[PDB]
């Protein structure tokens, strides 16, 4: 029914929607202009090969130097992700520590969905969407290179398949932030009290946005197992590392292509 | 992380 609590559900996913459009310059729709070829000024360089790899030039160990390279490029998004959570009504309410403890695990997970919007089944945008490095190019490389984003790829190919728009996902990223199942949280029920109503909103928005899928609330869901699971993923990928003395090279080239991913 | 949690509790300032 439309009535007075299904209209504040509908009030705080427009006041979600239009912070999130503040907080995030890329959105989704801004991405997936980019790879389906609909922009003609300046279009993307495809880096498929190391002949092609070598033309795109122009435009420690390794392995933890890429990750250090790929964290600080991610501070601008720690950041934007920070402000968008202070506008979820009853975020800066809550305990400082828990604040934290919050943003420390949800930016990973949220970054690796905004992720998903630059993948499709052929490549990855990088270079602020200037390049285009795809996916076999990736699994082509030595290990363990070779396996470092072709999990992402996977997940997301499917969360892509759902097709969730930008209102859609920034309630869907307001229920991940508010997750309080976080290890070394204080007061959890202030949290659930705002992820209950959070979900209220997300249920309504996908009835409303999607009549296609009558357990896309439910799908939607289980993607955030999936999430943590790639997350869970980088920390074998670093005992993977340390066990490795195979010859870690790797070209300067797609060194900083990969500090360009996570 | 350290880093991470540093950077995270500068934004929310
Ligand atoms: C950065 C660049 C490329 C890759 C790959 N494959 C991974 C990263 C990166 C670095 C990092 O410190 C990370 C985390 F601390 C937690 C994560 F869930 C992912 C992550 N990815």
């Amino acid at each position: 029914q439309l009535n007075p609590e299904s209209a504040d559900l509908r009030a705080l996913a427009k006041h979600l929607y239009d912070s999130y459009i503040k907080s995030f310059p890329l959105t989704k729709a801004k991405a997936r202009a980019i790879l389906t070829g609909k922009t003609t000024d300046k279009s993307p360089f495809v880096i498929y090969d190391m002949n092609s790899l070598m033309m795109g030039e122009d435009k420690k160990e390794v392995a933890i130097r890429i990750f250090q390279g790929c964290q600080f490029r991610s501070v601008e998004a720690v950041q934007e992700i920070t402000e968008y959570a202070k506008s979820i009504p009853g975020f800066v309410n809550l305990d400082l520590n828990d604040q934290v403890t919050l943003l420390k695990y949800g930016v990973h997970e949220i970054i690796y969905t905004m992720l998903a919007s630059l993948m499709n089944k052929d490549g990855v945008l990088i270079s602020e969407g200037q390049g285009f490095m795809t996916r076999e190019f990736l699994k082509s490389l030595r290990k363990p290179f070779g396996d470092f984003m072709e999990p992402k790829f996977e997940f997301a190919v499917k969360f892509n398949a759902l097709e969730l728009d930008d209102s859609d996902l920034a309630i869907f990223i307001a229920v991940i932030i508010l997750s309080g199942d976080r290890p070394g949280l204080l007061n959890v029920k202030p949290i659930e009290d705002i992820q209950d109503n959070l979900l209220q909103a997300l249920e309504l928005q996908l009835k409303l946005n999607h009549p296609e899928s009558s357990q896309l609330f439910a799908k939607l869901l289980q993607k955030m197992t999936d999430l943590r699971q790639i997350v869970t993923e980088h920390v074998q990928l670093l005992q993977v590392i340390k066990k490795t003395e195979t010859d870690m090279s790797l070209h300067p080239l797609l060194q900083e292509i990969y500090k360009d991913l996570y | 992380n350290l880093g991470l949690e540093d950077i995270i509790r500068k934004a929310l300032m």
